């Protein structure tokens, strides 16, 4: 289910799953899960509360920041 | 699986462009 987990200083951990999904554990206690085939993203706050967002919803700012950092992480994997 | 990762990169980029247009 898990592949190689990569540590990114100043950000946190980034892991790729067998299902083609990426799971990021940020150093602020939040988590982010995305999948290639799915049209939604999962965000978990530091307090353990999960919220799923769709592609057509306006996302909060911090979600977009973490999606940007995730985009950078995927970029450096090439 | 670099394929699924590339598809994921394109997906996240499209989502970010769409979010910029909101």
């Amino acid at each position: 289910q898990l592949l190689k987990s990569v540590f990114v200083k100043n950000v946190g951990w980034a892991t790729q799953l067998t299902s083609g999904a990426v799971w990021v554990q940020f150093n602020d206690g939040s988590q982010l899960v995305v999948q290639a085939g799915v049209s939604s993203i999962s965000y978990t706050s530091p307090n353990g509360q999960t919220t799923r967002y769709g592609e057509n919803e306006k996302l909060p700012d911090y979600i977009k920041q973490k999606l940007q950092c995730l985009s950078s992480i995927l970029l450096m994997f090439s | 699986q670099d394929r699924q990762l590339r598809l994921l990169q394109a997906q996240i980029q499209r989502l970010l462009e769409a979010q910029s247009l909101m």
